RNA sequence: CUGGUAGUUAUGGCGAGAAGGUCACACCCGUUCCCAUCCCGAACACGGUAGUUAAGCUUCUCUGCGCCAAUGGUAGUUGGGGGCUUCCCCCUGCGAGAGUAGGUCGCUGCCGGG
RNA sequence: UGGGGCGGUCGCCUCCUAAAGAGUAACGGAGGCGCCCAAAGGUUCCCUCAGAAUGGAUGGAAAUCAUUCGCAGAGUGUAAAGGCACAAGGGAGCUUGACUGCGAGACUGACAAGUCGAGCAGGGACGAAAGUCGGGCUUAGUGAUCCGGUGGUUCCGCAUGGAAGGGCCAUCGCUCAACGGAUAAAAGCUACCCCGGGGAUAACAGGCUUAUCUCCCCCAAGAGUCCACAUCGACGGGGAGGUUUGGCACCUCGAUGUCGGCUCGUCGCAUCCUGGGGCUGUAGUCGGUCCCAAGGGUUGGGCUGUUCGCCCAUUAAAGCGGCACG
RNA sequence: UCCUAAGGUAGCGAAAUUCCUUGUCGGGUAAGUUCCGACCCGCACGAAAGGCGCAACGAUCUGGGCACUGUCUCAACGAGAGACUCGGUGAAAUUAUAGUACCUGUGAAGAUGCAGGUUACCCGCGACAGGACGGAAAGACCCCGUGGAGCUUUACUGCAACC
RNA sequence: AUAGGCCCAGGCGACUGUUUAGCAAAAACACAGGUCUCUGCAAAACCGUAAGGUGACGUAUAGGGGCUGACGCCUGCCCGGU
RNA sequence: GGGUAGCGGAGAAAUUCCAAUCGAACUUGGAGAUAGCUGGUUCUCUCCGAAAUAGCUUUAGGGCUAGCCUCGAGGUAAAGAGUCAUGGAGGUAGAGCACUGUUUGGACUAGGGGACCGAAUUCAGAUAAACUCCGAAUGCCAUGUACUUAUACUCGGGAGUCAGACUGCGAGUGAUAAGAUCCGUAGUCGAAAGGGAAACAGCCCAGACCACCAGUUAAGGUCCCCAAAUAUAUGUUAAGUGGAAAAGGAUGUGGGGUUGCUUAGACAACCAGGAUGUUGGCUUAGAAGCAGCCACCAUUGAAAGAGUGCGUAAUAGCUCACUGGUCGAGUGACCCCGCGCCGAAAAUGUACCGGGGCUAAACAUAUUACCGAAACUGUGGAUGAACCU
């Protein structure tokens, strides 16, 4: 395990006790040991350092006396600070956008994702080939009047080669989306109701679905992974949930985030949060044993701005609630809901809660279905969920509460 | 992922694969062995990924020896660098196996999952093998 | 960007005098550091551990006990 | 038979067991003298022989360890010729390492006592 | 010097490359040196290590004892290699051979230089004697000439006697380290530049290679409302092309004009539209993917020198590349 | 509280100065990497190398409008001087000898001349520029030479002048 | 036949003028104004080996040199180093 | 009309002007400055014939000494070259774990732990340019009186060379790329013509003294261009494979070796049966062989599953496993080997046999004739050296 240096400013912010230790479970992640760690109270940052001249003096002094090799920013850093940042160290640095990127890239198993970081991680290469370029620039061959080479500076050739690659992943990634849309082309063609959860990382997302899914779905032996782990999910995944008064509609899982992501991985996230902008409900799961929840809600409802999630209605929904002290879970109030994914009754109380937005349409009806030819009683016991049935010998009376696409598909056998 | 924990000399020699395998060429603990029948290099990334689709298949079931170890180490450039200014900076671990050597185990499964997973792992490796028994 | 690419000069050891051919008194037989062949008859050590003839001779390489040699010298 | 002294790549060594002797050789007794201990008559040096084969020493038996060691086969390879050249194949000459059949509880020379 | 510059290096010792004599290159892979010792040298006599177990223990994983096992698992002033237990390792006594004049004969070697040496003479140290001793177990610890300083001298001394001054022997003064040392004495800019040469050597274009790049596949964990293969396919593996970023330096320095546009085009198919067909998560409309097909088509503007890109408005569609980036 | 001789004041600020950068917000346009007005987050503004403004002036640089138009969509026509035919006079750069095709390949790695094929009766006149790595100029760019010259300095050694 | 196209906004330079005969007419040079410093007359400064001259047939409201460049508002801190 | 002259003058300053010339005018002299740099260097024949390497160098495209060439003269205890016999030094290829590193599985465990990590021991199995208990083939140094063969050495006069190239083998750098770069070893080119690779310095054969309208062969070839076999015998290929390219895929084709049933009737077909407790029991609105779970006997029989597939909604229905008969020659299961198939895409024009064209005029094994060079021979000439008369 590398060990490494966490060093960040405040710069007027109003979490720099919570945004310092993010990065230090960041850097826990990509299995590095984080030796000591370094705050400074500034208003603003340097203009070629980050942190002033004073400060390099004892990240140079302390990262000796550390057995430091790399050095992480909690934020990210321009071009010349990087480099004039190397020579006061003599140390590889890197800042907070690059640790995610790392993140990411090791726990990529799909060219759906994999195509994704690193086309962002490309476009973050860009403004830095500056660097490369000054550096690169000793040797520029110099001379003057050719009349026998080349075209333009070498600055606008390096520029132009690297920009090359972009547009490429740019079509590549283009038709992604078209591959996706095939997918999702019997899900669209009906009407399935989908409601997909959302929330910050380590919230009990996954623990939510692996609920619903052993309680209430036909295949049971389809699981999710949750686990201690960070970012433990990096894709969408789709179940079909059965009620069992025969209501079906699909639920989908989603990538935790947080704060501080970079503004080009919100451009890749915004494909992979397509599930939610068609959803038709929203559950916000969210860890309400952190004192620091309250701002995890902040960081997720401004990140579902950016991608266009909207206007879709939210239900909030609070985990964690056997750790609170006297607590007693389940309870609603407002579109607020209490409870913990570990017990079946918050999970069968849960259900009960989202049948109310879903399926509320479906209502009381009466048909007669003669038994001399018959084939639509099965239909009713599956679309639909029978009251009673009263075999007559005309035939079979029954009342059920049927969909209003079930009124009209039968409008025929329907009686007074 | 196999590495040596230590190594007297970082940087070595490519060396040579000709002639038969010294040592090593008739399965001794499983009962299931995969031969290499030509010669080449193998990764320690091609270990794993083959070890792990040999495992998977079998559902954690019997016992799976590993008869190859990459003990040697090869170097690289970066794009951009010409020549000279000394060698280069080390990157992998390979394990140089010759022909004839028997280089993964199989026991405690019938006859039928053993040579299936040994296909699944065989298709891994850059090298031409076959399924021996004891 | 090399710390390496230095070297001594070679000494040439070895042997200088080969088995049975005639030698002349005080002429070098085997040039070579510690002792990995050792004097016989008529021969001796010299400071750096070469071995030289002390008579005129024929040069004789024999065997000493199971895991050593040494090289003699016999008059004519 | 035994004491002394040399040669020979342990086939001679290590280990195990038995027998023997005051003819020789040792153990043994002593510190006045010559001589000695970073202290000590343990050793070395000197003066003696009440007791002993317990050990040293000699002889006898073994294959447990060690050591030496073929024949056949094989790897490699000089020369000549071929291929589908990470390397491979054919003809002639040479020819291992490992493994094994097997061998070993030594063989010789000189001087003094019995 | 895989163009030059920046970076690194320049002398000597040890090992691998070095292909079983010796020798053998690269800006190939690893280390050391520019000293130290008055005993860490000579000689005579004596003996033997690391480590492990058991008990006392102030005192533990580890101090100092006692027994047993123990071929070197230690040590050898120092880097490595070769060697050394009949010591080259460890003690004690006496001493200064860490001497003077030499040296048959050899090794190495372009020269200058470097290395070994039996034995003779003078006078000694240790030892009863035989005998050993011209520094250190062996190989690094060092620089020529010229010019000056210090000591000795049966040498010369410009008419003669002296002297001044030289000669000979011994010895001192170098990071002359760019270490065979140009001089006792030495840094930069040139886009205002000039001459003699070179494709022996760089920038454009061609050539070889294909790491990288684009495209095509093999196995199949998985995603896809169940469901590996409608549509994607991770960890790994195999090729084709010569459009990208690179490597090399083969033609051209007695000149091969170098970016974008304009005019004119022409080829390839890995097909953007149109034509024919298979599968579909193909009810219909709208689509996706693959197969056969190169016959014709494949816009007008705002910003930027821009290729590219973003945007406005259309279109059946607004293809990707080669031709000295035509 | 440390160090220094002391720690950038006023004014201005994506600037003839900002790499990231087409910074962010507003205006202008259907669409504005350029332009104007703001923010300050000044890689690397800043006070006589002057800082910030400023009426008049400018064959100065930059952005937008009215009018006007062959600059363009997209090219017609007409006049004159060349060019074209006839009579007079009459050069030059260049030049190894030439009866001087195309394709694929080979070769000092880009062939009219070499190999295999495919085409081609002999001689001219008016036109166009793909090739003859076409003509002109012993490449300026690059490197080399123990080549040169001009310039600088706390490189070495000197000289004038002054004390 | 001959005889101003006009308007809005910004950068630079105050203005008229000068400049690379033969690629650059400009934001570059000059300028009026500001400031620092040297010079008491055989003045300082400059040419010349000297004689002899310019300065000047002048005399500190005069003469030589450095920087800035109309005009308006201003021109901050440091004398350790040279 | 005059003034300022080059170690200088003038400059509202641009290295600007000073007779079409100015980062320092023109002219004559020193002067035939110097040039380790480029170019040039004129008649013939005969004999011999290299080098592109080492050390040092203000040295790297220059020089010096040595190495390699040539001419002359010397002296023999003949010293040069090849092979044979004999003796040696040396640790590479290979192999091995006896030391040192790297390393896999198992047993036990010091030590800490109120079971768990884990030092050392052992068992079995690997690995090494800078590991070695072992250790070749070649090469090298000698001895000989063995047998062949022609050089060696010393002294002196004269040089040139110190940019090398590719191919085979052994290594390094590189990516186990390059017509790359740097060494060792052998060859060719350089300095080599002739024949074959279509064309072609370096690949294969082979070394031109001159003439001939003579002969035999080498590499490579014999249907036509184009000299010589539409040769002989036995087999394989159907892909124009031959004449380009992998992982991977496959009822292509030929030859062998194994193994079930069968004229007391094998496989494929057709005719017939293919049933009863019973809808097996749970589960469900149901579940009747075929949503799911557990079980899975018996009855008649020659056979017949508490059911292989399709189907309903549950049924209904179609069909299979199995048995009897009908016709009457073989039919499935595995392994090895040879040759083929797909995978297979580029830019002026067929364009991955030189062309035509080939089903052999391709491939494998064996055999025999011929063609084929400036090679060797035959005939006639010219000439150098050594040694004899
Ligand atoms: N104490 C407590 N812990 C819970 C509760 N629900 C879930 N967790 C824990 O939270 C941990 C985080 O796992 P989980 O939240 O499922 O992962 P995740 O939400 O998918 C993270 P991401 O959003 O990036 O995919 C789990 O280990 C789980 O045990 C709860 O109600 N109480
Ligand atoms: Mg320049
Ligand atoms: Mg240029
Ligand atoms: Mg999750
Ligand atoms: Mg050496
Ligand atoms: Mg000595
Ligand atoms: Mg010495
Ligand atoms: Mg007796
Ligand atoms: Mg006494
Ligand atoms: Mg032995
Ligand atoms: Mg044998
Ligand atoms: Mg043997
Ligand atoms: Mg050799
Ligand atoms: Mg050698
Ligand atoms: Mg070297
Ligand atoms: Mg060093
Ligand atoms: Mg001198
Ligand atoms: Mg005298
Ligand atoms: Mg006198
Ligand atoms: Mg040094
Ligand atoms: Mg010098
Ligand atoms: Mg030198
Ligand atoms: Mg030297
Ligand atoms: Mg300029
Ligand atoms: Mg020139
Ligand atoms: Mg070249
Ligand atoms: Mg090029
Ligand atoms: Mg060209
Ligand atoms: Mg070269
Ligand atoms: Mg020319
Ligand atoms: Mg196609
Ligand atoms: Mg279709
Ligand atoms: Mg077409
Ligand atoms: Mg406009
Ligand atoms: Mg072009
Ligand atoms: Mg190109
Ligand atoms: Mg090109
Ligand atoms: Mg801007
Ligand atoms: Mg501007
Ligand atoms: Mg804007
Ligand atoms: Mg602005
Ligand atoms: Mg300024
Ligand atoms: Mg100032
Ligand atoms: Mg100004
Ligand atoms: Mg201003
Ligand atoms: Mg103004
Ligand atoms: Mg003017
Ligand atoms: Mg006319
Ligand atoms: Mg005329
Ligand atoms: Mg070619
Ligand atoms: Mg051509
Ligand atoms: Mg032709
Ligand atoms: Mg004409
Ligand atoms: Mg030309
Ligand atoms: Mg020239
Ligand atoms: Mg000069
Ligand atoms: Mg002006
Ligand atoms: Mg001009
Ligand atoms: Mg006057
Ligand atoms: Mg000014
Ligand atoms: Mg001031
Ligand atoms: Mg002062
Ligand atoms: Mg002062
Ligand atoms: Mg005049
Ligand atoms: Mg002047
Ligand atoms: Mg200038
Ligand atoms: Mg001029
Ligand atoms: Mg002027
Ligand atoms: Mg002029
Ligand atoms: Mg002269
Ligand atoms: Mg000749
Ligand atoms: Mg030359
Ligand atoms: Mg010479
Ligand atoms: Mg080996
Ligand atoms: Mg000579
Ligand atoms: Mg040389
Ligand atoms: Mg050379
Ligand atoms: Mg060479
Ligand atoms: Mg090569
Ligand atoms: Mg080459
Ligand atoms: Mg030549
Ligand atoms: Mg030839
Ligand atoms: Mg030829
Ligand atoms: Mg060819
Ligand atoms: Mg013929
Ligand atoms: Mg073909
Ligand atoms: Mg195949
Ligand atoms: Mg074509
Ligand atoms: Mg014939
Ligand atoms: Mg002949
Ligand atoms: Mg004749």
């Amino acid at each position: 395990e590398k060990k490494v240096l966490i060093v960040g400013i405040s710069q007027k912010q109003k979490d720099f006790d919570y945004s310092m230790e993010e990065l230090a479970n960041l850097a826990a992640a990509n299995n590095m040991e984080v030796v000591g760690e370094i705050r400074q109270n500034i208003d603003r940052e340097n203009r070629a350092t980050y942190v002033g001249k004073g400060k390099v003096d004892e990240i140079k002094g302390l990262a000796e006396m550390q057995d430091a090799r790399l050095i992480i920013f909690n934020d990210e850093l321009s071009p010349s600070q990087i480099r004039n940042l190397e020579e006061a160290l003599e140390l590889d640095v890197m800042d907070r956008t690059g640790l995610i990127l790392a993140i990411f890239a090791n726990r990529a198993k799909t060219k759906e994702a994999q195509l994704q970081v690193q086309i962002a991680k490309l476009q973050y290469e860009l403004p830095r080939i500056f660097g490369q370029g000054e550096d690169m620039d000793q040797q520029s061959g110099k001379g003057g009047l050719s009349n026998r080479g080349s075209g333009e500076k070498k600055i606008e050739t390096d520029r132009r080669t690297i920009k090359h690659q972009i547009r490429h992943l740019q079509k590549e990634l283009d038709m992604l989306v078209d591959d996706r849309e095939v997918r999702r082309r019997k899900r669209k063609k009906n009407e399935i109701p989908v409601v997909s959860l959302v929330g910050y990382t380590n919230a009990g997302k996954s623990t939510t679905m692996n609920g619903l899914v052993r309680a209430y779905s036909e295949t049971a032996d389809k699981q999710v992974f949750e686990k201690d782990m960070l970012f433990a999910t990096l894709e969408t995944s789709v179940r079909e949930i059965v009620l069992p008064d025969n209501k079906q509609f699909l639920l989908t899982d989603t990538v935790g985030f947080v704060s501080k992501l970079p503004h080009q991985l919100v451009k890749a996230f915004r494909s992979t949060l397509e599930e939610a902008r068609d959803a038709d409900l929203l559950i916000h799961v969210v860890d309400y044993s952190d004192p620091h929840y309250k701002t995890m809600m902040k960081t997720t409802e401004e990140t579902l701005k950016v991608v266009g999630v909207e206007d879709v209605p939210v239900i909030y929904a609070y985990n964690k609630a056997d750790l609170l002290e006297d607590e007693m879970y389940p309870k609603q109030t407002g579109n607020t809901i209490i409870f913990s994914a570990r017990e079946e009754e918050s999970l069968e109380f849960l259900t009960e809660v989202i049948r109310k937005e879903l399926f509320a349409s479906y209502e009381k009806a009466t048909f007669l279905i003669p038994f001399e030819a018959g084939q639509v009683v099965a239909y009713l016991n599956e679309h639909a969920d029978i009251l009673e049935t009263e075999y007559l010998e005309n035939g079979t009376q029954i009342v059920a509460e049927v969909s209003p696409a079930d009124l009209q598909k039968l409008a025929e056998y329907q009686v007074a | 992922m196999l590495v040596p924990k230590r190594v007297k000399y970082r940087r070595e020699f490519r060396g040579n694969m000709r002639g038969r395998a010294k040592g090593g060429t008739e399965v001794a603990f499983g009962e299931y062995g995969l031969q290499a029948v030509e010669a080449s290099w193998i990764t320690n990334r091609q270990i794993e990924a083959a070890r792990i689709a040999m495992t998977r298949y079998m559902k954690r079931g019997g016992k799976v020896w590993i008869k190859i170890f990459p003990h040697k180490s090869y170097t690289s450039k970066p794009i951009g660098v010409r020549m000279g200014k000394g060698k280069g900076a080390p990157e992998g671990w390979v394990s140089p196996v010759k022909r004839g050597k028997i280089m993964f185990e199989i026991a405690g499964v019938p006859e039928d999952v053993a040579r299936e997973a040994l296909r699944l792992a065989a298709h891994k490796l850059p090298v031409k093998t076959k399924i021996v028994k004891r | 960007s090399t710390s390496n690419g230095r070297d001594s000069e070679s000494k040439r050891l070895g042997a200088k005098r080969a088995d049975g051919q005639f030698v002349t008194g005080g002429s070098i037989l085997y040039r070579q550091r510690g002792t990995k062949i050792y004097p016989g008859t008529n021969v001796g050590r010299g400071g750096d551990d070469t071995l030289f003839a002390k008579t005129d001779g024929v040069v004789r390489f024999e065997r000493m006990g199971r895991d050593k040699k040494k090289v003699s010298v016999y008059p004519e």
